[PDB]
RNA sequence: AAUUGAAGAGUUUGAUCAUGGCUCAGAUUGAACGCUGGCGGCAGGCCUAACACAUGCAAGUCGAACGGUAACAGGAAGAAGCUUGCUUCUUUGCUGACGAGUGGCGGACGGGUGAGUAAUGUCUGGGAAACUGCCUGAUGGAGGGGGAUAACUACUGGAAACGGUAGCUAAUACCGCAUAACGUCGCAAGACCAAAGAGGGGGACCUUCGGGCCUCUUGCCAUCGGAUGUGCCCAGAUGGGAUUAGCUAGUAGGUGGGGUAACGGCUCACCUAGGCGACGAUCCCUAGCUGGUCUGAGAGGAUGACCAGCCACACUGGAACUGAGACACGGUCCAGACUCCUACGGGAGGCAGCAGUGGGGAAUAUUGCACAAUGGGCGCAAGCCUGAUGCAGCCAUGCCGCGUGUAUGAAGAAGGCCUUCGGGUUGUAAAGUACUUUCAGCGGGGAGGAAGGGAGUAAAGUUAAUACCUUUGCUCAUUGACGUUACCCGCAGAAGAAGCACCGGCUAACUCCGUGCCAGCAGCCGCGGUAAUACGGAGGGUGCAAGCGUUAAUCGGAAUUACUGGGCGUAAAGCGCACGCAGGCGGUUUGUUAAGUCAGAUGUGAAAUCCCCGGGCUCAACCUGGGAACUGCAUCUGAUACUGGCAAG
């Protein structure tokens, strides 16, 4: 109910990289991505409208390993709320602990990520939570538990991230890890490949 | 069942025992009084009904017979030898 | 004999309660005339843990209603002062 | 003032009593036409008065009989 | 009412309390339901490895 | 656990609600209990007495009158395969 | 701020466009079944036979109503061991308490089920001819006497259940009498009706040594109102069938007597000859209704489980008693069926109350724990009882959260599956390396759910009294079923924890081998006749996930019942044609009414549920604040176009 499989094998039948297994090689070259998810994946398909839409609902997941169940949980809360559906699906998907502990660079993979989170290192505003699909309140801040920080996996998030891009609503202490988090998500500050009215159509029906 | 309220059973057969006996009471005086209406002699209707309503009233404090049942026997008599005479 | 108690709501330990205005003879959760106000026992460190709408339960005195034990101990918590 | 109704004579082949009509305009649940939707109430009068076809105030009163359960206020409208 | 008998070889005969849930079975007409094998008398199917939900047959020992 | 305590005075139901040593009590529920079987007292130190299994002897069969009682079949004798030490069924 | 909301695909033909059904993609479930299965939270868990039920419990309490005390513990005059006050015991209802009974109140509430019930009911909105224990306000009284009767006694009947006979004592039990009013009756004058005493403390007078006397607490009965509940009437709404056309005879209404808490054919007497019916009477079948649940863009369609209001039933059928209220679940009586005890004479009972059983069925649980909190009954209170309720157990049935590791890692391993056999794929997936270690396993800490109540004390009331009682602060010791709780802290270790379906098109995802219209697959179209991506087995790949499919079920898609929103020349469908009553609709002008209609106001539209901005459990499900909403309905006051009624042209 995790994942729990072979990692670059989704990123191979996504050909791009949604950077699963970035940790130490930094560089993906040992992995022969795009053109061979299987032992028929060195050919190319029609590839039909409900596929595509399909594909581009598995990318929005697997970045972040939401069930499906727990993913269609987001379709009605954003629809829900005000604004617009394919940026609410975005934004409180942006709240997920697990995803703002990615975007402060306390975790390299979200793998790593939540293996922390998972076993109650973090205390985000005050209290130590296990649970990472805790939503991430706006206007808020984040901190570490110090009786477990700094045992190797910490100081390697705190490398490689600070190599990548920098993130922008949110603030790094970078020297004891204590994340500050200011504002809305805005579809603008976003990676920018992924689509929205793809998902959003799919779930109509 | 033999559940200690089934005294109740036996309390409300002594109580019906005390009932029935003091409500024919009441019925009989009230035959008396109809008998005499039927007779039509008017101070034999009177001094029945005059009779009778000491016993029809005290039952209501009772409770065994209702004010208003009460209050109608009064006006059921009444009206009856007024207009015979 | 109208009385003010208290029904019981939420989930297994961790209860909640309104304070409802009510005929006794019926249920505790069920047919009631009016709920006045509600408490919580449990209630972490908000302000709001009772909102005791205090004129009707004092207009329902006048009507003859019976104050129970814990809504009668409320008042004495949550003052006539205050 | 109080609960009157219009209604029109039917039925006066009887003693100090009236079968009357109520005629209702209502709107159709569904389809959206209005129906004559007809009410024949058994109302209560005093002593032989009218005649049939003619406008009648009636005011719900009390059971006077087993059904007849309103009261006759005037007569209005006599023809033919 | 007449019912399917799915997979092959079963140990069915002259009276045995078995369980059945509907389905048409188009090509035969005149049969509208499916006996559900992993239930009473009507045994499992002698090993199937694959799709074995239906036709009742355990997972194999490891 | 203990449902009730009973005397058994030949099939006869008095209730008992406390038993002493050396007393003969029927317990009613136990659902997984065994002949000679030694009950002992938990959070405490716990004791054995039990050493005896007698034997089988004639097994013959059975068929009964359609199919349609052969899950009751399994099940009445069943019902007697709790009872009987020496009565085994094949 | 509170609806930012509506998709389609396959399938007739050689091919096409339509008409047109069948099927799938979605959601949902009180679900069962197959395979698998780690934990936690909140939920739900007999839909079928209202089938028959073993056992334990599901309703008692009151000594502040009373005679008494059978038990238990006491001060107590005393008894006897004899360690002369150490104790064995005898007195004794004189104390705190208290079975058995009389009496008071409850048991008509809660809890259950949906057979009956198509309208006696229910939802909605109104009314008049009423009654209403307990709780409450006001206005007064609360005088004086009597005869029995339990209990218990002496005898006696019986196996018990339960008695029967003769004596006997009390009562806030019962029965008169006095005396009545803003009360009942009566045009009036008048006539008539009630009540009970208990508990605490005590200055002083009086003590027949009880008490009276005073104060306080409470109860009592009468009348008019409040509140709450209840009975009742009326309008509309509330299923399918016309292969169900006439129906009804206390039936439709009057009058009078009686009945009724109160209204009435309610129930009789006599009279009148009527009442209901095409806007569907009567009859047959099925069904509890509603707030709402599910789905749907909405309108509608299906449905009425859980939670809440109402109604009906309590083994089947009938009747009445008692009482404030029942024609009564755990009451009575009778008839019937079915079981149980037995001494054979005679008695006993009703799980559709919580568990639990056999049975029926695809299908559903523990004879569990505590009266700690909330609520109820009785009581001054303390307390007692409470299968209501709060909790625990079993069951992935459902919803929600979480884990079975993370990173690194190429000889691109071995092995397997392929290869035009050069390679590729599985696959950085494993090993190995370094870390993290939640939940489970284990050892220690640790909330809150608990407000109260008990004894004492001070103060204000309070009264002739600093007493009592009442209120108020105040101190001490306490009240936790669940529960080795929620939660927290540390120990050892990657270590205890991943499946099920599909892969021809629909529809995301392919090869090889076996097999040859066989074995079988399949929701639909359709595959298999020796090169099968559809059959079965591997490998590979996709989907979903502690679940996943199969079946059943409802709506959707279905604008294939079309009100919103379909058609009728040939696709299914103009009666063969015509006259015509009910009924539907109706040219034009003025005046009038306001029924329909529309605008505003008012009452209500129970709570919850649903939706929005918030709050609390670490998140979430979930519990919860206010609001919106409940689009309705009824009443009231207006507007006079349009439709209708009326009058005239």
């Amino acid at each position: 109910a995790r994942y729990l499989g072979p990692k670059l094998k989704l990123s191979r039948r996504e050909g791009t990289d949604l950077f699963l297994k970035s940790g130490v090689r930094a560089i993906d070259t040992k992995c022969k991505i795009e053109q061979a998810p299987g032992q028929h994946g060195a050919r190319k398909p029609r590839l039909s409208d409900y596929g595509v839409q399909l594909r581009e609902k598995q990318k929005v997941r697997r970045i972040y390993g939401v069930l499906e169940r727990q993913f269609r949980n987001y379709y009605k809360e954003a629809a829900r709320l005000k604004g617009n559906t394919g940026e609410n699906l975005l934004a409180l998907l942006e709240g997920r602990l697990d995803n703002v502990v990615y975007r402060m660079g306390f975790g390299a993979t979200r793998a790593e990520a939540r293996q922390l989170v998972s076993h109650k290192a973090i205390m985000v505003n005050g209290r130590v939570v296990n649970i990472a699909s805790y939503q991430v309140s706006p206007n808020d801040v984040v901190s570490i538990r110090e009786k477990a920080k700094k045992q190797s996996r910490v100081k390697a998030a705190l490398e490689l991230a600070e190599q990548r891009e920098k993130p922008t609503w949110l603030e790094v202490d970078a020297g004891k890890m204590e994340g500050t988090f200011k504002r809305k998500p805005e579809r603008s500050d976003l990676s920018a490949d992924i689509n929205e009215h793809l998902i959003v159509e799919l779930y109509s029906k | 069942n033999i559940k200690s309220a089934k005294k109740r059973a036996i309390q409300s057969e002594k109580a019906r025992k005390h009932n029935a006996s003091r409500r024919s009471m009441m019925r009989t005086f009230i035959k008396k009084v109809y008998a005499a209406i039927e007779a039509g002699d008017k101070a034999a209707a009177q001094k029945a009904f005059n009779e009778m309503q000491p016993i029809v009233d005290r039952q209501a404090a009772k409770g065994l017979i209702h004010k208003n049942k009460a209050a109608r026997h009064k006006a059921n008599l009444t009206a009856q030898i007024n207009k015979l005479a | 004999m109208v009385t003010i108690r208290l029904a019981r709501h939420g989930a297994k330990k961790r209860p909640f309660y309104q304070v409802v205005v009510a005929d006794s003879r019926n249920a505790r959760n069920g047919r009631f005339i009016e709920r006045v106000g509600f408490f919580n026992p449990i209630a972490s460190e908000k302000e709001e843990g009772t909102r005791l709408d205090l004129d009707r339960i004092a207009h329902w005195v006048g009507q003859g209603a019976t104050i129970s034990d814990r809504v009668a101990a409320l008042i004495k918590e949550v003052n006539k002062a205050a | 003032k109080i609960r009157t109704l219009q209604g029109r004579v039917v039925s006066d082949k009887m003693e100090k009593s009236i079968v009357v009509a109520i005629e209702r305009f209502v709107k159709h649940p569904i389809y959206g036409k209005f129906i004559k939707r007809t009410t024949k109430l058994h109302v209560h009068d005093e002593n032989n008065e009218c005649g049939i076809g003619d406008v009648v105030e009636i005011r719900e009163c009390r059971p006077l009989s087993k059904t007849k359960s309103w009261t006759l206020v005037r007569v209005v409208e006599k023809a033919v | 009412v007449t019912s399917y008998i799915g997979g092959e070889g079963h140990n069915l005969q002259e009276h045995s309390v078995i369980l059945i849930r509907g389905g048409r079975v188009k090509d035969l007409p005149g049969v509208r339901y499916h006996t559900v094998r992993g239930a009473l008398d009507c045994s499992g199917v002698k090993d199937r490895k694959q799709a074995r939900s239906k036709y009742g047959v355990k997972r194999p020992k490891a | 656990r203990f449902g009730r305590i009973v005397q058994m005075h030949a099939n006869k139901r008095e209730e008992i609600k406390e038993v002493r040593a050396g007393d003969i009590a029927a317990a009613i529920g136990l659902k997984d209990v065994t002949t000679g079987d030694t009950l002992c007292d938990p959070d405490a130190p716990i004791i054995l007495e039990r050493m005896e299994f007698p034997e089988p002897v004639i097994s013959i069969a059975v068929e009964p009158k359609t199919k349609a009682d052969q899950e009751k079949m399994g099940l009445a004798l069943g019902r007697l395969a709790k009872e009987d030490p020496s009565f085994r069924v094949w």
